């Protein structure tokens, strides 16, 4: 099998702990910019499956031995919503392969959730990248001007940065609970337990913990509806800055209503001694109490 | 991809960047004239982010070094690390400068060598088709680094408008005023350019250096040979997410974006604890991560001269706590658990705060893969105490009739002194207004 | 041999009642076999049964791993070759199926566990050997047990003991989350209703049945109660140290002879109890386990250990325990009387005091009533030696 | 947690606290500049109760040392134990003071350096969120320790009202009155502040030092180099329940609470027998605990000059008998059995008395884990003999017209001499009244 080298290769291109590939995914997120306005030809998978293979050499990492294990399948979903023009923010999926000796490691259930994990990073990375694209819009020569006055930039950029405060520290805490203890539990434990027979009964339990640690939402809770509504204002955040100052100040009060809406559901998930993100959410709540 | 061009400039800016490049070869496992170790690609997964990309596996530094004084560059070529530098990117042999000690010297020399100063430093710009930005590794002390450095903060703002600007600038020393007396004039002229003609700075105080240089380092006569040891480590510490493979805020526009509240409020407090070599004999017993960030917010490792009783009415807004190397990440959320119970950071009452922690694996080396390292990038609103210290030393000097007749003979016809005074008070008033 | 109960109609006095307890049966026991012999085959046979669960090389007799079995088989042939029956031949080789079996499990649990490690650690959690390391817990847990108890206060006091033992820097980080704390429904208060759960791993649990950790936990809430009322008398003392908080009235002087009588009590009564309970009862345990290669004789000696600690600390059932909790209640209102701003100059400061100058001599005179039962003596020597030791430390 | 800040002050208070910190490293198994032994955590279970808590396993002392005389601090930095001290917590190099010899000097210097004396000593206060208190390790002899020490007993009483105050103060010598003559004036001015502006004291007589210094120590010329040997051991002996892991009265507010009968009656008699190194060859035969406390109540180890025929009408109220190290605790109740039969302590006829005995394990060291040690903290009502000795030397000096014109030129306008005389007689009358 040489399984530990294949195990490290899955971590680098599905879990994204060598972030050069997911930073290059942000450049692939910098090639969509809203959906749908993309071609619907059959050349649309032909040039788009290529540029992800070309993106690995763009970061100068890995040989072609593991690059055969990565494949990309461009799915088809409507984004103008009557015709098709498929996305690359949530409709571009990495497909890991099943090969000749290594089949007790990878099954069809674990590749189903590899598509779930790859599509879930790709939308939060689209948030953080386009949130920094606005900093490119007002970047210094000067562009946007009025450093404090006239019509607001002083309190304008004050609510915009405390917006980009909260998102940039949520994603860092979600990143720390996905990656670290799971990588500490995985290889070491499995190998040392010299219990190595019928590997997919343990690897799928490891992957089920790896999706337990992300958000897991029982794949049904309204927390997935709030990560969509807070995504629904970041497009509203980026369209007003590309283009309105009164329509601005209403839009982030709606964010502060939705962020306080995101705080009150967490207080309803509360149960006790449970969900290592729940305490990490209650970190900020006891931060919210002292100020 | 993510190529940054460092702008090493001045008498002090060239020496702090000389050992910055010398620090990078010891951690990349490379030699300045050859490649003798294979640890450069298996251990380090990314090397072409500050160096120029290789033509013969020779990672050229993307560096330029201009100074009026030829003494700083004549102590370079006899060292065996200068063959890594190129004698065609910046200057050939026997480069000189002015006489020279004036802020108006380098401010007037920028437009007479205007053709040559925008010719060879732009050849490294089009090497990569996606340029990150420019860091001005310059100085505030003296008239050499402060005179010419204020010119490039203006003409690179519009010729390269979509690039990040952020500097690691060192503050001068305010102990006595005998050898230099022009220190309040050349500092405030560059400090105006650091806020409106520049996005971010990284402050590095000089009076706080000898506070640390006699703390654990145990010297009797303070020399200039110790100023490069505290500075070169935290420079390479700030790019550990950028040089070594990280995931989040792995770019220089990633780290600075999550800490700046607003323009003209960008002065970041720096902290770095581990500087002692006899700690190495007791780190073999699994020294954890639970004790290394309890002392970062405690004002012991700070490099900023600030008031001790002025922290109750001031509030932290953004605090960075960077752990490196061996982290034991099953307890890094445990270290952030203990932050809310002490409330060592005063939080802003108008909005949320953030304690961001990140990690990256260090160099495959024995003093690096054994001892825990903590890099702090704070942002506290007590930084106006330095601005109150510099302004009180500025208006007191203008009432003593000091350098008003000796400074306005060359290229100064109007009084631009209160143009620096009001803009400094604009920074000092908007800081206290920022917590409503 | 195996610990296998080969019965189909359960026709044996051993019946199933990692440990997997087993029980006796009087109707299946022969009365010519002595009655005290029946548990010598049962409890040793129950303990060889519990090694079948986890791992087969961990057996008590030596069954997969040793060759006790061949010697046992030779003994079996000898016993079989006999048409008659007597008592001495049957019971002298009941040694050999016990004694060599009773030493091999003693040589088991030394090396797998570092025996001497947790069996001083579990006593330090219950008898409170690390005395400072729980007072910081008691100081923090006082300020948020100021309600009638609810079911969430169990988890809140738990994470508070977590952060308290964590800022102390224990020498073992993993010794910290080995327990949690437990607490009644809502009587009046959280104190004197809380407890501790220190659960235990593999086969050390046969030395610690789930009965006797309640017997350790019941004095544990009593010993922290006299850490709290000692430290509360240590803090209301700490308010009247200087003249600027001291009034020179005679109402202060009648307040003041009482605490010299009452704060001298808990620094004496709960000291000469608790330190002499620990020292030469810990002394013979360490001397027995270093000098005896045998299992149940070490085991029931630590059963005589625990029953001596819970007898000295119980002194008498109704009166003295009601006299002792009446002591700690009556000096607890000496805390809440002093804790006002400038106490001894208030009319309520002397008005609340006048009830307490009765109740303090309600306690010394009730302590005086036990001393007449200690002199006129047919009750208990360890009761009498301790209570007089504080009494010549009282009346002299 | 239980952090105490020691206030070392004066010419004699700085030297008795210098070897007090030097005693603590030999018993903790640590070096003042490094950690070379592993005996610090396995042998000693608690170290952060007098030291500052560690940042690099360097236990900083929580100490401040101010004195007008620079001679006591210039004999410190050449010793190798001064690198453990910090040159930023108290003073940097070249610290000075007054001229200077006066009680009114340091009493008037407290409000002119009022800004600086309440700035750097308060930085150690907020290090722990639960401060134990303050011990004033000062002197009564001279005008240096008595002049400035009376000021901090007033302003720390209200700025820190919920903290324990208790001092280990040394009494001056009353043999002849040639070199100093201001001894009755500066002593009684501080002795008033020790009763109403201070809760407890620990008396240490000087005429009783040379009674012991020629008893078993066998010296011919009495020098000042022997005054630090009797004092530094009993200081570390008093915190054996506090430093080493004990159970009952393991805090400084535990021990002092069980001995003080009332305010202005807090003068505790001290006793300590084992000071001889040739006793070591015969302690191998199990020297027991049954003989070590028979000589504590016997007036042989006392450090208080008192009358020998005045103990029949005086009564003990509180007596502490601290055994350390090897105790053999199966006979420690046997030692307390023999106390009632002799009645060597006269008991108060109005109330009960108490003989409190406690134990704690000593340092893992061969002179410490072999020889029995007995520390006494008595409280006997014959302590008015010293107060009768000081008052009879006080009113006799005012009739000789001594220092009435030479003392009232600076900051003294009214006669505050009988303000000290009546309050001293209030102490002397309430002591004899206390046994009704």
């Amino acid at each position: 099998l040489k399984m530990e080298r294949h195990f490290e290769a899955m971590r680098h291109f599905l879990l994204m702990e060598d972030g050069e590939f997911a930073q290059s995914l942000s450049d692939m997120l910098f090639e969509k910019l809203g959906s749908g306005q993309t071609p619907s030809e059959l050349l649309n998978p032909l040039v788009l499956n290529s540029i992800l293979n070309k993106a690995l050499q763009y970061s100068l990492h890995g040989d072609s031995s593991l690059a055969s294990n990565l494949t990309f399948a461009l799915k088809y979903l409507p984004e103008v919503f009557t015709p098709t023009a498929p996305d690359a923010l949530s409709c571009l999926e990495l497909k890991y392969k099943v090969d000749w000796p290594l089949n007790i490691v990878i099954t069809d259930t674990c590749m189903n959730k590899y598509s779930r994990i790859f599509s879930f990073l790709l939308q939060l990375k689209h948030m953080v990248w386009t949130l920094r694209d606005v900093w490119f819009h007002l970047k210094r020569t000067a562009l946007v001007n009025q450093a404090s006055n006239s019509v607001q930039y002083r309190q304008l950029q004050l609510y915009r940065h405390e917006m980009q405060h909260f998102v940039k520290v949520i994603q860092g805490y979600i990143a720390n609970q996905i990656l670290h203890v799971t990588w500490c539990e995985f290889r070491n434990k499995l190998s040392a337990v010299s219990n190595l027979e019928e590997i997919y009964k343990t690897h799928a339990d490891y992957l089920n913990k790896a999706l337990f640690r992300g958000l897991l939402t029982e794949k049904a809770a309204p927390l997935m509806n709030i990560i969509h509504s807070i995504f629904s204002l970041i497009l509203k955040f980026r369209l007003q800055l590309i283009s309105n100052f009164g329509l601005m100040q209403q839009s982030y009060n709606t964010f502060k209503y939705y962020s306080d809406f995101l705080f009150e559901v967490v207080s309803k998930l509360v149960n006790r001694g449970y969900q290592p993100h729940l305490e990490d959410f209650l970190l900020r709540i006891n931060f919210n109490s002292y100020y | 991809p993510r190529e940054i061009i460092t702008l090493q400039l001045g008498q002090c800016g060239n020496q702090i960047g000389f050992e910055f490049w010398k620090q990078l070869c010891a951690e990349h496992g490379i030699s300045p004239e050859g490649i003798v170790e294979e640890f450069a690609t298996e251990g380090t997964d990314r090397k072409d982010v500050f160096f120029y990309q290789a033509d013969d596996e020779h990672y050229i530094p993307r560096a330029v070094l201009l100074d009026l004084e030829p003494r700083v560059i004549h102590s370079i070529l006899n060292s065996p690390y200068a063959n890594l530098y190129n004698p065609e990117n910046i200057y050939l042999s026997e480069h000189g400068g002015g006489a020279g000690n004036n802020w108006a010297s380098g401010f007037s020399q920028g437009e007479k060598i205007h053709e040559d100063i925008f010719d060879i430093i732009d050849r490294e710009a089009d090497g990569s088709d996606s340029l990150e930005g420019f860091v001005l590794c310059h100085s505030i002390a003296g008239g050499t680094g402060s005179g010419l450095g204020s010119y490039l903060l203006e003409r690179l703002n519009d010729r390269y408008p979509k690039k990040l600007v952020q500097t690691y600038s060192v503050f001068p020393n305010q102990d006595e005023m005998s050898h230099v007396v022009v220190q309040p004039y050349n500092s405030l002229l560059t400090l105006k350019r650091l806020t409106q003609n520049a996005d971010c700075v990284v402050v590095l105080d000089n009076t706080a250096l000898n506070r640390i240089a006699t703390d654990r380092l145990h010297i009797q006569n303070p020399s200039f040979s110790q100023i490069n040891q505290l500075v070169s480590t935290i420079m390479s510490a700030s790019t550990t997410t950028l040089r070594y493979p990280g995931y989040m805020n792995n770019d220089l526009i990633g780290l600075i974006a999550s800490l700046i509240p607003t323009p003209r409020l960008h002065f970041l407090m720096t902290g770095y604890t581990p500087l002692t070599t006899d700690q190495s004999v007791a780190s073999v017993r699994k020294t954890t991560v639970l004790d290394v960030m309890r002392r970062l917010l405690q004002p012991k490792n700070v490099m900023v001269s600030t008031g001790r009783d002025r922290q109750t009415n001031h509030c932290y807004i953004a605090i960075l706590n960077i752990i490196q190397g061996e982290v034991d990440p099953t307890q890094v959320h445990k270290s952030l658990q203990r932050i809310r119970e002490r409330k060592l950071a005063n939080f802003i009452p108008w909005g949320p705060a953030s304690i961001q922690v990140a990690l990256s694996r260090k160099s495959p080396y024995l003093p690096s893969a054994h001892r825990v390292s903590g890099l702090m990038m704070a942002n506290h609103t007590n930084i106006s105490s330095l601005f109150e210290r510099t302004c009180r030393q500025y208006d007191k000097l203008r009432k003593r009739e000091a350098f008003l007749e000796q400074f306005r003979k060359e290229d100064i016809f109007k009084d631009n002194f209160d143009e620096l005074d009001n803009s400094r008070e604009i920074v000092q008033q908007l800081i206290d207004e920022y917590h409503a | 041999l195996h610990g296998l109960l080969l019965d189909q109609y359960e026709e044996f006095f051993v019946r199933q009642g990692s440990l997997k307890q087993f029980s006796l049966r009087a109707e299946m026991l022969p009365s010519y076999i002595p009655v005290r012999v029946a548990e010598k085959i049962l409890f040793v046979g129950e303990s060889v049964q519990m090694f079948e669960n986890q791992n087969v090389n961990m057996s008590r007799t030596g069954s997969i791993l040793k060759n006790q079995e061949d010697t046992f088989a030779a003994e079996l042939h000898r016993l079989k070759q006999q048409p008659l029956f007597s008592l001495v031949d049957f019971e002298s080789v009941l040694d050999r199926i016990r004694s060599t079996v009773a030493e091999h499990l003693w040589k088991l649990m030394v090396e797998e566990s570092d025996l001497l490690g947790q069996l001083k650690i579990i006593k330090d959690f219950y008898l409170l050997g690390r005395g400072e390391l729980f007072q910081a817990f008691i100081d923090v847990a006082q300020n948020m047990l100021k309600t009638p108890p609810t079911a969430v206060t169990e988890h809140d006091v738990n994470v508070a003991f977590q952060l308290s033992a964590h800022k102390v820097l224990l020498d073992d980080d993993n010794l910290l989350p080995l327990l949690n704390l437990t607490i009644r429904e809502a009587p009046t208060s959280g104190w004197a209703a809380l407890g501790l759960s220190y659960k235990v791993q593999w086969p050390l649990h046969i030395l610690f049945t789930p009965a006797v950790l309640e017997k350790y936990n019941v004095v544990f809430k009593y010993l922290l109660s006299v850490r709290r009322v000692q430290s509360e008398l240590q803090h209301c003392w700490a308010l009247q140290m200087q003249r600027k908080h001291l009034e020179s009235n005679k109402t202060d002087a009648i307040k003041w002879r009482l605490q010299n009588h009452m704060a001298f009590l808990v620094d004496n009564l709960q000291y000469y109890l608790q330190v002499d309970v620990l020292e030469s009862q810990f002394s013979q345990l360490l001397q027995q386990i270093n000098s005896t290669r045998d299992f149940e004789s070490i085991r029931l000696a630590h059963d005589h250990f625990l029953s001596n600690l819970l007898a000295q600390s119980f002194i008498l059932l109704k009166p003295v325990f009601h006299c002792l909790n009446e002591i700690l209640e009556l000096c607890h209102s000496f805390c809440s009387l002093v804790s006002q701003n400038l106490g001894p100059l208030d009319e309520r400061g002397a008005g609340q005091l006048d009830i307490l100058v009765k109740g303090f001599s309600c306690q010394s005179s009730l302590l005086f009533r036990i001393l007449s039962s200690v002199r006129n003596h047919q009750i208990n020597p360890d009761l009498a030696q301790l209570l007089l030791r504080l009494d010549y430390n009282k009346y002299y």
